[PDB]
């Protein structure tokens, strides 16, 4: 069934996208925005989730801390990146929000930006001085998910910032291995032509040539020697 | 749910892999049948993972 | 039904793991599907 996503009134009002009642609530009491629910979130998070620009601009005008995190450590920037809204990202980054903030699994907003396949959000986030070589608790970059979801333009704009392809996962699987697992010819040939090392072995001791099927590793090696 | 992340759950089980995933999900349903929370979140999933 | 439980402070305290498991079973049973509007429970203890 459906219903209220939270016990707090201001959070449900922020999720419903009611501007006048929320503004009235703030004008009535200024401590309502500082309250916390069982999910340890504020109205700002649900507002960024709703995708309303006016509300979050008003809140950020009030000076509400963007560094506030929940029990799972989710930042408003992660929710904004997951929502696929450009204006919210413009507001948050415009207020000086930290791009180095990490959640429970330590995944940077760039990961969720490449997950929802949002080019503008990723570009704007990486423009703020973010590090594309940053690793999570699982020691994996956004290039992994980008190659896993089969996004050429994402990897391309990630390579516009000259991000290193030499990052090794704790499992031992390089983004090239994920590119071969996704059976993407263009992505594989591109990454290989960009100087990606195929000599990196995983815990399974499996070369990227053995990962791909149909003689794809053959033409990959052809691109290496060529 | 939007709070639920598929990244950590596509990551950690790749390291440590158990059996009967759907059964574990049903156990999480038994955790969510306690009427403490309307929408199931990553907490119930992680708990169901660490318990069994 | 009327339930009378005396001295429940003893059970209220892999050795601890099975105890926690039994507690989880109690939670599963009490929070499961049943009608409590009729059956009554009484608990006696010390501290």
């Amino acid at each position: 069934m459906e219903g209220c996503v939270s016990n707090l009134m201001v959070c449900n009002l922020a999720y419903s996208g009611k501007l006048e009642e929320l503004k009235e609530s703030i004008l009535a009491d200024k401590s309502l925005a500082t309250r916390t629910d069982q999910d340890s979130r504020t109205a700002l998070h649900w507002a960024c989730s709703a995708g309303h620009t006016e509300i979050v601009e008003f809140l950020l005008q009030l000076g509400v801390p963007v560094n506030d995190k929940d029990d799972a450590g989710w930042s408003p920037l992660h929710i904004a990146a997951s929502a696929g809204r450009d204006e919210i990202v413009k507001a948050l980054l415009g207020k000086g929000a930290q791009v180095n903030a990490v959640n429970q699994n330590g995944c940077t907003p760039l990961h969720y930006a490449a997950s929802k396949n949002r080019h503008e959000i990723a570009v704007m986030l990486l423009e703020g001085g973010a590090n594309p070589d940053a690793k999570d608790h699982y020691e994996a970059t956004a290039m992994h998910r980008a190659a896993a979801k089969g996004n050429l333009k994402m990897i391309h704009i990630l390579l516009y910032y000259k991000a290193s392809t030499n990052i090794q996962d704790t499992e031992g699987n390089t983004p090239l291995h994920l590119a071969c697992d996704e059976e993407r010819v263009e992505e594989a040939k591109l990454l290989v032509s960009q100087g990606a090392s195929i000599y990196i072995e995983n815990k399974e001791e499996k070369t990227p040539l053995q990962v791909a099927k149909g003689g794809l590793g053959l033409i990959l090696k052809r691109m290496v020697e060529g | 749910s939007e709070e639920v992340d598929l990244e950590d759950y596509v990551a950690r089980p790749d390291k440590i892999s158990g059996a009967d995933i759907n059964s574990i999900c049903q156990e999480s349903g038994m955790l969510a049948v306690r009427e403490n929370r309307y929408i199931v979140l990553a907490k119930d999933f992680e708990k169901a993972y660490k318990t069994v | 039904c009327i339930i009378f439980m005396d001295e429940i402070d003893a059970i209220g305290g892999s050795a601890d793991r099975e105890i926690q498991r039994t507690l989880m079973e109690l939670l599963n049973q009490m929070d499961g599907f049943d009608t409590l509007h009729r059956v009554k429970m009484i608990m006696a203890t010390n501290r």
